[PDB]
C-alpha cells in the first residue's frame, strides 16, 4: 500500500515567492517559493498518484507583512485553497496569543489541526473545546491513516500562549494516544509536529506504534544526493532511525520558507509496517509555473497590504538621522533604533531556544539609506521605512567567534575615508576606535553583553569565546567586503523580513525616542 | 476484552438523590473521555453529562445543569453520576459511553441501566365503555370496546362475555401516561344485527390490586 | 435550545439505496460540527457506525457511507441487508462540552407485507364525562412499515396539550399496531365543534372525526 | 434662577481615597479623596439645593491598578452610581485606544459624554455614532441648560486615538454648535472640556453665547481666599474673563486627583445672562464620612484586583538585582528598569504637552527594597513588585535648574559608604564620581540627554539650563535629605502610582532585558 | 430585523390622562436608544414633540411628558384637549446610522359616544368563481372611535395572506366605516368548511361566517 | 424663517431612476444632520437615509441598501436622494427632515412629496353581484350589493336601478390591491318582501375607460 506524503514546515507566511536566500523576490525569472507555485506542483501530484497526504508542522504564522496585516486569516483561507489534510501547531502560532490563533485560524480553518501535548485548563478549556485535536484518523483510498500531533514544550518561552495552556512532554502525551489508534484497528500511524529535528528522532525511538515522523521547528534540511541549491543537507531524506522495538522509522523535514515541498513514497504491509521509504524534497525553482487562479486571489489581497503602507504605525518625538553623512561615519540614532527593534523582535518571537537570550546586533551604514522627519506630525508609516530599508533583506542570527567579530570591526574602519558604508552601527555593544593607529589595530575597547552571565553587563570581548549575534543577511553573506563573516561563522539561520521587524517594533512601542548614547566613541 | 457495565437499576420517589456507577474494563481508562446519555423509553436519545481525560473539564446539558454532578475515579476505573432533585422527565434508560480523544467521538456503549422515578402507588383501574359508532366498519358490522384508565401494577387481563368471545377482539398496548400510571383499551368488531339481540360485557382482572370490574357496553 | 432534526422514519427495499439526512434548526451543518451516526436495535446498546461524517469505525461495513448534503449531514446506505432494520441516531458537538442528539430515524426493510393503517376513533364515554375526566381514544391496526405520525386537531386547529401515543407494536399477524390517547376537560370537549385524530403512514394521511 | 454646579476633572482613577500628595492612603484618620467620600457630600448638596449639575471634564481614565484591571468599566458603573449629569473626553481617555473607550465606557456609561471638536471618519464613524455627542440639552427645574464639550487638539500626541478620529480646533468647532443652541431657545450654555486652563480662557473670550466655562487637563487650582491645604491657587474661583463682546465669563477647575469637588452658585436672569457667580472648591477631607453603601460596592470590586496580583504580567530573562547591597552602592539593573518604565510610561500617557519630551529620571536605592528571581518560568507578577516598591508612592514630574540637579547628585555620595538609601540610580543621565575628592565636589562628569537639541544626545549639564525630570514623590518632598529639590524646584505635578507604572511597562513589553550599561562610573 | 412595537390605537376622555408606550421586540428600551415622539395629523408633516425621552421641544404644550416604563419608552398626555386627536410615532436610534420608527398609535379623544361596529360578510359570487378569482367581501359600518382589528379565519385557522383592508373613513354621519377584502382561489373556498371575518373594536369582537 | 421644501416626485414606471431634492433656508445648513423619511399612504413612518454634517457619514436602511444614494450639497443648501430600481413598495410620501446633532432629535420636517410608481394602464372594472341571503340585517330587511374589482381610475360612479334608488345605499372606500389596481363594493339595505317582488340592478360607469356595466342582483 504505497502512500505519497507531501509535507511542509516553518513556512513563516512567505505567501508570495521569494529569492534563493529567502529575501524579497528580485529577478522574476529566477525566483523560488510561493503558494501560487506550491499549488501547481501539489495538483500535478494529486492528478497522478492515488494515495496523497498534504501535511504542515507549524511556524506558518510569523514573518512577512502578510501576517502583520491579516494576522492568521491569510493562512486559513489559503491553506484551505491548497486543501491541506492536517496541520500541527508551532513555536510562532501563539505569537498573537490564543485568540490570535483560535479566532483567525482554528475557527476559520476548514481542516483538522492537531497537537496532543497541549492541554488547556479553566474557562479557555470550554471556549477552545475541539478546535485543536490530539490525533486524527484521516481516510486515504480504502484504508485509514492515523496522524498524531505534538508541539514544543519550549513554546511558552518563544511565544505568548497565556497561563491557561499547559505543554506536556511530547513522548508522555503521544504514547497513550498512539496506543488508542491501535486500540481502534489503526496500524498506520504518522507523527506530525513542531519540537525540532532532535525530539522528532526521540519520538521515533521511544514511542511504539509510530510508523513515520514528520517534524520541523529546526530549519534543518535533509537530502539524499546532490543539493539542488545553497541548502546544505545534514542527513539523507528520509532519515532512518532505529526504534527500541527494532523498527526503521523515517523522519523527514523540508528546509523552511516554503522553498522545498517534502515528497516521500511510503510502502506499508497488510498490518501497518513501513517496508519501503524513498524520495527527496521537491525544490520549487522557477521551472514550476505559478498557478494563475491563485496568483489572482493573491493580488486581490495584495490591495489591503498597499493600503497599510500609508497608515500611521506610530510616532517619533525625535529626528531619525539616517543620512549617508551620519550613519556611514559615527553612531546615528536610526541604527540604534533598528538594532533595538531587531533584538526586541527576536526575544518575543524567538525561532528556537538557542536564540532566546540574543542581546547583540550589528548593522552596516550601507543598509540605512534614508532618515525620517518628525516636523510633519511625528507620523511614521511603512513607506517611510521602505526608504530606509529598500533592499527587502532579513535579520538573520549568526554564532561567531570573538576573533572573527574583532576582525569585522577593524574592517569597519580599515579604509575609513569616503562613503564606504561598511561602518557598523551596534546594539548590545560598546566600541571605541583610535584612528591614529594602524588600520587593523584601531579597536582600543570592545565590551559586549554576556547574557549567559547571571546579571548581564558589558564585559570585554574574549577572542576565544563564541557569541550569538543578530545582523542583516546582507552581512551574513559578506556584503561590503565582510568575507570574514561568511567564512568563519559557526551557525546561520534566516530570520524575518527587515521592514516588517521595525514596523512591528514601532506599532507595539507607539512612541519612539531613539537617542545617540555613546555605544561608539573616538579619542 | 473491553466493556462498560452500569449500576442504578432501581425505582425512587421524586426529589430523592440517586448515585449511578459505570464499571469499565479492557482499555487505558486513564486516556478516554467518559459520558452519560439517557433514553426515555420509546423516545429518542438525550445527552446528559461528560468527563474528559485529565479531570479539569466536566460539562452538563442545559436540561440537568447543576441538578446533576459527574465524577470520574481513575484510581478505580469507574465513572459516577450524582442525580439530586429527580422528577418524571428523568425517568429513562441511562447509558455510560466512552469517547476517544478524536472528534471527542463515541465508539463503545454500555448495556445501560433503568431510572424510574414516580409516586408509583399500586392502582385500581377506572373502567369506562366505548360508544359503538359505525365509522370504522363497512360490511354490516361496528367496532366497540371498553377503556381501562389509570392503573399501576402491569399487567391487566381483558376478556369478553366472561372470555366466551375471543373472535374479533383487539386488546392494545398500555400507554405510560406522564403521571407514571398505565391506561389501555380493548376493541372488538361485531355485527350491527346483534344490538337488540346480543349483550357485550368486557371483563377486567388486575390481581395486583384484586380489582375485577365487568362493564356492559350499549349504544 | 437548538434542535437536531433528522427524518422521523424511512423504508427501503432489500439491496436498495437510501439516505438518512440530519439538519440543524438554526444554521447549516458543516464538517466542523463533527457529525456522527449510531445504529440502535430498539431496546439495545447503540453500536457506532461513522464519526468525522465520512470515517467508518472498526469493522463497519463499506455499504454505510457518510457525507454532507447542503444544510444537513447525511448517511447513505448503498445495498441494504435485512440485517439493517433498526433506529439510526445522528448527533453533533457545537463545542464548549455541548453535545446534542437527533430524534432518531426508524429504518424498515421487510419484504413487502406493506399495508396502510385502520383508524378507529372513540369519544369520551357515556359515564367518563360524569367522573369529570374526558379522554379521546384513537386506535391504529394492521399497518407496515409500523411507523406512524399521530396529529390531533379541533376544527382545523392543532392541539399539543395532553397527547400520549404508544410505541408501534407488532400484532398477532406480523403487522404493527399502536394506540393514541388525548386527555381533555369536559369544557374543552363541548367548547369545540369536533375533534379529529390524523394518522399519516408513508405519506398516506388517514383522519377520523367525533363530536357530541 | 440660582444654579449650583458641582464639577470634577483629572480624577485619574483614584477611586479609593488617597493621602494629600495623591499616593497610597496611610493615616486612616487624615486621608482625603474617594468616590465613597464624594458621594456623601454630593447627596448632602442635592438634598439642600433644587438646581444641581454634577459634571466631569475627563482624564478619569489613567491612574491606579483600578483602571489597569477594569480598564474603564470601574469608571462607568461608579460615575453611574454617583449619578453624574454630563462628562467630557480627556487626553487620557484614548490611552486604551478607541475600543478601550467605546467598549468599557461609552456602552456601559448611563449619562451623556460630550466632545464637539472630535470628528470620526471611515468605519469607526458608524460604530461610534452617537455614543459620544457634541452637545447636550440638560433640563433643570422648569428651565433648560445647554452643555458643550471639547477635548484638546494635542490629544493625539498624549494618547493612542487611532487614525480615524480627527481633532478640530476647540474654538472653531464650538462656535457653530453654540449658535444652534440659541437656534433652539437655549440661553444658558455651559462649556465643559479638557484642553487646559489656557484654552478654557480663550473659549471664554472668543466664543459668543457661552455663559460658563468648566475645564481641566492642567490640574490648575483656583481658590478665592485662604487655601485649605498645600494646594497653591493661581487665580480666584471663579476666574472672571472679559469676553470680546464684553461679558463676564466665569472659568473654573478643581485640582486634579478627585481631592477637591468644584462648587459654584451661578444666578441667571430670565434670558440666560450670568449676573452672580460666587463659591469655592470644596476640599474632601476626612471630616466628610465615606458613604457605607458605596464603600461596600468598592470592597465587592476590591476582590478582582487581588486576583490580578498573582497573574503573570510578563517575563524577565535576567536577574533583577534589587538587594540593598547592590542598588544602594552601584548602578543596578532594577533601577535602570524602573527609571526606563517611569520615562516610557510618561511619553505614551503624557499629562500635558510640556512633558512629552521627558528623557531624564532619578531614583533613590531606598525605594528599591527587593530583587526579582527568574529561572522560575521567568514569571513576574504584581505581588513581586509590591516587595520592590512597597511605599505606594507616585512618579512625579519636576522642572529643575542644572545647579539644583548637581547639588542633589553630590548629596548622592556626600557621606557615602553607609548610604541610608541616598544613592541615585539614574536614567537619561551619564554620571561619574571620584570618591577621593571632598564630599560635595565628587561629580567629575555629568552629561544629560538634551530635550530638543534636534537629535537627542548626551551634552554636558549647564547649571543655567532648566531640566524637565521625573522622580519618585518621596524625593520631590526631600526624603533622604534632598531638601535641595523640595526648595529649588520650579514646577511639581503628581504622576501615576509607582507599582502600577512598572506593571504596565512589563505587560506592554512582555519580555524585559534590563542591563547595567555604565550610566554610573568611578575611578 | 427589529420591530419597534407601539400600541395600535388609543381612546381618551377630554381633560383625561393617557400613556402611549413603545417597546423593542428583542431587548429593553433605555435612554441610550434616544427615544423620540411625534404628532402627525394624518396627511400633514409630523410636528416634533419630545426628544431625549424627557426634553420637550420649543412651543410644545406642558401636558405632553415623555418617560420610560420598565421595558418600554413612554409618552404621558396629562390633560387631553380636542387638539390631541392625532397619530403618535415613537422612534429609537440603534447607532451605525440605523433609525427605526414605531407602527404609530392613533389617539381618539371624545367626539361622539362609543358606538360598536356593524359587520356585513359576503361570499364570492355565483359568477366570480367562473373567472377563477374568488373574493370574500367584509363590510364595517357605524363605529366610534375609528380603530378596528380585522381577523380572518379558515375554520379556526388564521390567514394573513391576500387580505386587503381599507383605512377607516368617517361616514355621512360622523361615525367611522371601512371595508376588508380577502382574495382566494376557488379551491381554497371549497376545501375549508366555512370562512369567518372577525372585527374587534375597543375589545368588542364581532364575527360573521359564510360557507359554500 | 427656517423652512424645508421637497422636490416633485410625480408618477414613474418600475425600474426608472428618480432624483429627489430638498431646498432648506433660514439656518446654518452647514451644521445640522439631514434625513429622508417615507410614509406609505395609510401605513406608518419608515426611515430611509441620512447625511450628517461633517460629511464622511451617509447611512441607509436595509430596505433601500445600495438601491438608493443620498447626497448633500452645502454649496447650494439642498439635500438630494437618487432612487434607482424603483418598485411598488417605494410608492409613499417622501419627507426630508433636519436633525440637531445633540440628543439625536428630528427637529423640523418638510411638507413632503409623493412618489407613485406603478404599472399605470387604465382598466375597466370586473363587476360581480353579491348574494342577498337574509343573515346581515334584522328580521324585516336584507343586505345585497355589487363588487367592482380591479380598476385604474381612482374614480367610478355606482347608481341603483338607473339611480332611482338612493335609499339604503352605502358605497364604500376603494382598496388599493397590492397590484396597484383599485377595487370597492356598494351595498344597499332593502326589505325581505321585495326579494321575489322587486328587481335591483347596480349600474357602474368608469368614464376614464368609458366601460359602463349594469349587473342585476338576484338571490340563489
Ligand atoms: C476639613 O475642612 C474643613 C473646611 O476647611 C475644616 O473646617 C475649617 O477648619 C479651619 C481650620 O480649623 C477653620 O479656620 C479657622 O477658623 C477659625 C474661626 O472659625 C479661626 O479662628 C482660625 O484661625 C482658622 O482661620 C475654618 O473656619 C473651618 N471651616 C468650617 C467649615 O468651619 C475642618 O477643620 C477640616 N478638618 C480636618 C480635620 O482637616
Ligand atoms: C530546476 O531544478 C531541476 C531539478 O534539479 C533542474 O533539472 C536538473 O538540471 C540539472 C542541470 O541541468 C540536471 O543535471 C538534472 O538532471 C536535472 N534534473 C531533472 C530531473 O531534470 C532544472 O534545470 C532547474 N531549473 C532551473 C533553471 O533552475
Amino acid at each position: 500500500w504505497e502512500l505519497t506524503i507531501l509535507h511542509t514546515n516553518d513556512v513563516h507566511s512567505r505567501l508570495e515567492q521569494t529569492s534563493e536566500d529567502s529575501s524579497k523576490c528580485v529577478n522574476a525569472s529566477r525566483c523560488m517559493g510561493g503558494v501560487a507555485r506550491l499549488f501547481t506542483k501539489v495538483q500535478q501530484i494529486r492528478r497522478a498518484e492515488p494515495n496523497v497526504l498534504l501535511l504542515d508542522a507549524g511556524d506558518q504564522y510569523q514573518g512577512t507583512i502578510w501576517f502583520t496585516v491579516y494576522k492568521g486569516a491569510e493562512v486559513a483561507h489559503f491553506m484551505n485553497a491548497l486543501r491541506y489534510d492536517a496541520m500541527a501547531l508551532g513555536n510562532h502560532e501563539f505569537d498573537n496569543g490564543v485568540e490570535g490563533l483560535i479566532e483567525p485560524l482554528l475557527k476559520e480553518a476548514k481542516f483538522p489541526i492537531l497537537s496532543a501535548n497541549i492541554k488547556a485548563k479553566g474557562p479557555l478549556a470550554s471556549q477552545i473545546s475541539g478546535l485543536y485535536l490530539p490525533y486524527k484518523v484521516l481516510p486515504v483510498g480504502d484504508e485509514v491513516v492515523g496522524i498524531v500531533g505534538y508541539t514544543s514544550k519550549e513554546t511558552p518561552f518563544l511565544s505568548n500562549p497565556g497561563t491557561n495552556l499547559v505543554f506536556e512532554d511530547e513522548i508522555t502525551a503521544l504514547q497513550p494516544e498512539v496506543d488508542k489508534l491501535k486500540t481502534l484497528n489503526v496500524n498506520k500511524i504518522i507523527a506530525l509536529g513542531h519540537s525540532g529535528f532532535e525530539m522528532d528522532k526521540l519520538i521515533a525511538q521511544k514511542v511504539r506504534g509510530v510508523d513515520v515522523v514528520v517534524g520541523g521547528h529546526s530549519n534543518t534540511f535533509l537530502y539524499t544526493g546532490n543539493p539542488p541549491s545553497k541548502e546544505v543537507p545534514a542527513g539523507k531524506y528520509p532519515f532512518i532511525v532505529t526504534s527500541d522495538d527494532g523498527r526503521k522509522v523515517p523522519v523527514v523535514q523540508a528546509y523552511a520558507f516554503g522553498k522545498y515541498l517534502g515528497y516521500l513514497k511510503i510502502e506499508f504491509d497488510e498490518r501497518g509496517n513501513v517496508i519501503s521509504s524513498h524520495g527527496n524534497p521537491i525544490l520549487l525553482n522557477s521551472s514550476i509555473p505559478e498557478d494563475p487562479s491563485i496568483k489572482a486571489d493573491i493580488n486581490k489581497w495584495r490591495i489591503k497590504l498597499d493600503n497599510y503602507s500609508t497608515q500611521e504605525l506610530g510616532k517619533t518625538i525625535v529626528y531619525l538621522d539616517g543620512s549617508s553623512q551620519s550613519c556611514r561615519f559615527r553612531e546615528c540614532n536610526m541604527g540604534n533604533l533598528i538594532c533595538d527593534a531587531m533584538i526586541n523582535n527576536n526575544l518575543r518571537h524567538a525561532d528556537e531556544m538557542f536564540w532566546n537570550h540574543v542581546s547583540m546586533c550589528i548593522l552596516n551604514g550601507g543598509g540605512i539609506r534614508s532618515p525620517i522627519d518628525e516636523r510633519n506630525n511625528g507620523t511614521i508609516t511603512w513607506e517611510n521605512l521602505a526608504a530606509v530599508l529598500p533592499f527587502g533583506g532579513t535579520f538573520d542570527l549568526v554564532q561567531l567567534k570573538g576573533s572573527t567579530l574583532k576582525k569585522a570591526f577593524e574592517h569597519s574602519v580599515h579604509r575609513y575615508g569616503q562613503s564606504t558604508g561598511e561602518f557598523l552601527q551596534v546594539g548590545g555593544i560598546h566600541v571605541v576606535y583610535d584612528l591614529s593607529r594602524k588600520p587593523g589595530d584601531r579597536v582600543v575597547k570592545l565590551d559586549v553583553l554576556c547574557t549567559k552571565c547571571r546579571v548581564p553587563s558589558y564585559d570585554p570581548l574574549k577572542m576565544d569565546e563564541v557569541y550569538k549575534v543578530i545582523l542583516p543577511n546582507f552581512l551574513a553573506n559578506g556584503g561590503d567586503g565582510f568575507q570574514m563573516i561568511k567564512d568563519e561563522l559557526l551557525r546561520h539561520d534566516s530570520g524575518d523580513q527587515d521592514i516588517n521587524v521595525v514596523s512591528t517594533y514601532i506599532s507595539k512601542m507607539k512612541v519612539i525616542y531613539p537617542a545617540v548614547e555613546g555605544r561608539i566613541k573616538f579619542s | 476484552q473491553v466493556q462498560l457495565v452500569e449500576s442504578g437499576g432501581g425505582v425512587v420517589q421524586p426529589g430523592r438523590s440517586l448515585r449511578l456507577s459505570c464499571a469499565a474494563s479492557g482499555f487505558t481508562f486513564s486516556s478516554y473521555g467518559m459520558h452519560w446519555v439517557r433514553q426515555a423509553p420509546g423516545k429518542g436519545l438525550e445527552w446528559v453529562a461528560v468527563f474528559w481525560y485529565d479531570g479539569s473539564n466536566k460539562y452538563y446539558a442545559d436540561s440537568v445543569k447543576g441538578r446533576f454532578t459527574i465524577s470520574r475515579d481513575n484510581s478505580k476505573n469507574t465513572l459516577y453520576l450524582q442525580m439530586n432533585s429527580l422528577s418524571a422527565e428523568d425517568t429513562a434508560v441511562y447509558y455510560c459511553a466512552r469517547a476517544p480523544n478524536w472528534d471527542d467521538a463515541f465508539d463503545i456503549w454500555g448495556q445501560g441501566t433503568m431510572v424510574t422515578v414516580s409516586s408509583a402507588s399500586t392502582k385500581g383501574p377506572s373502567v369506562f365503555p366505548l360508544a359503538p359508532s359505525s365509522k370504522s366498519t363497512s360490511g354490516g358490522t361496528a367496532a366497540l370496546g371498553c377503556l381501562v384508565k389509570d392503573y399501576f401494577p402491569e399487567p391487566v387481563t381483558v376478556s369478553w362475555n366472561s372470555g366466551a368471545l375471543t373472535s374479533g377482539v383487539h386488546t392494545f398496548p398500555a400507554v405510560l401516561q406522564s403521571s407514571g400510571l398505565y391506561s389501555l383499551s380493548s376493541v372488538v368488531t361485531v355485527p350491527s344485527s346483534s344490538l337488540g339481540t346480543q349483550t357485550y360485557i368486557c371483563n377486567v382482572n388486575h390481581k395486583p390490586s384484586n380489582t375485577k370490574v365487568d362493564k356492559k357496553v350499549e349504544p | 435550545q437548538t434542535v437536531v432534526t433528522q427524518e422521523p422514519s424511512f423504508s427501503v427495499s432489500p439491496g436498495g439505496t437510501v439516505t438518512l439526512t440530519c439538519g440543524l434548526s438554526s444554521g447549516s451543518v458543516s464538517t466542523s460540527y463533527y457529525p456522527n451516526w449510531y445504529q440502535q436495535t430498539p431496546g439495545q446498546a447503540p453500536r457506532t457506525l461513522i464519526y468525522s461524517t465520512n470515517t467508518r469505525s472498526s469493522g463497519v461495513p463499506d455499504r454505510f457511507s457518510g457525507s454532507i448534503l447542503g444544510n444537513k449531514a447525511a448517511l447513505t446506505i448503498t445495498g441494504a441487508q435485512a440485517d439493517d432494520e433498526s433506529d439510526y441516531y445522528c448527533v453533533l458537538f457545537m463545542g464548549s462540552g455541548i453535545w446534542v442528539f437527533g430524534g432518531g430515524t426508524k429504518l424498515t426493510v421487510l419484504g413487502q407485507p406493506k399495508a396502510a393503517p385502520s383508524v378507529t376513533l372513540f369519544p369520551p364515554s357515556s359515564e367518563e364525562l360524569q367522573a369529570n375526566k374526558a379522554t379521546l381514544v384513537c386506535l391504529i391496526s394492521d399497518f407496515y412499515p409500523g411507523a406512524v405520525t399521530v396529529a390531533w386537531k379541533a376544527d382545523s386547529s392543532p392541539v399539543k396539550a395532553g397527547v400520549e401515543t404508544t410505541t408501534p407494536s407488532k400484532q398477532s399477524n406480523n403487522k404493527y399496531a399502536a394506540s393514541s390517547y388525548l386527555s381533555l376537560t369536559p369544557e374543552q370537549w363541548k367548547s369545540h365543534r369536533s375533534y379529529s385524530c390524523q394518522v399519516t403512514h408513508e405519506g398516506s394521511t388517514v383522519e377520523k372525526t367525533v363530536a357530541p
